[PDB]
């Protein structure tokens, strides 16, 4: 993906799309890996909250 | 002649009550510029989340 970008555009040097495309893909991965977003995020008792 | 002995009325300060007003009777003691606080507890009540 990192050869594609440069051979289409031909703004940039192909061996920083890579260290791009892989914070983009495993950091993105690593800070949201067990982040609630589907179900029920939080639940109070004693104030009756869901 | 005869009279009476003295009686009273004694009672706290503050009697706090409904169905769900732990946190927000514990709201007063914090605003009152307590810092340092013990917590006597039973045995089982401590074991259970209370």
């Amino acid at each position: 993906l990192a050869k594609m970008a440069v051979a289409e555009s031909g703004m940039g040097i192909v061996e920083d799309k890579v260290i791009k495309n892989h914070f983009a893909s495993e950091y993105i991965y690593n800070a949201y890996k067990d982040e609630k977003t589907c179900g029920v995020l939080s639940e109070d008792d004693t104030f009756g909250t869901i | 002649k005869r009279a009476e002995n003295m009686l009273w009325h004694k009672l706290p300060k503050s009697i706090y009550f409904r169905r769900g007003s732990l946190p927000i009777a514990l709201d007063e003691v914090i605003t009152d510029g307590h810092k340092r606080a013990l917590i006597v507890t039973d045995r089982f009540l401590f074991n259970n989340g209370y």
